[PDB]
């Protein structure tokens, strides 16, 4: 299920 | 959950579908270089770990901040564009971001 690394790039992350 | 980039944002990663989040930053750089911060300056978290590090250099973001008028399921939100440092949270092997503690 999600990891809390992918959590954080699903929230933050906008390349 | 009308126009804007933090609408439509917040809506399309999940963060508003089943609430409205109170703030979210969106940060505009490759993700490696955003996971390149767990080795830049070593700082202590706002809860005094010290498992934070702060960006050499400033990062573009966008600061997404919910208005007093935005209520579940209309979500509304401030969009501010602004270029600063980011202060995250690293665990993990390989060490990665895990939260932000900050944006200076």
């Amino acid at each position: 299920k999600e990891t809390a690394a992918a959590k954080f790039e699903r929230q933050h992350g906008d390349s | 959950s009308s126009s804007n980039y933090c609408n439509q944002m917040m809506k399309s990663r999940n963060l508003t579908k089943d609430r409205c989040k109170p703030v979210n930053t969106f940060v505009h750089e490759s993700l490696a270089d955003v996971q390149a911060v767990c080795s830049q300056k070593n700082v202590a978290c706002k809860n005094g770990q010290t498992n934070c590090y702060q960006s050499y250099s400033t990062m573009s973001i966008t600061d997404c901040r919910e208005t007093g008028s935005s209520k579940y399921p209309n979500c509304a939100y401030k969009t501010t564009q602004a270029n600063k440092h980011i202060i995250v949270a690293c665990e993990g092997n390989p060490y990665v971001p895990v939260h932000f503690d900050a944006s200076v």
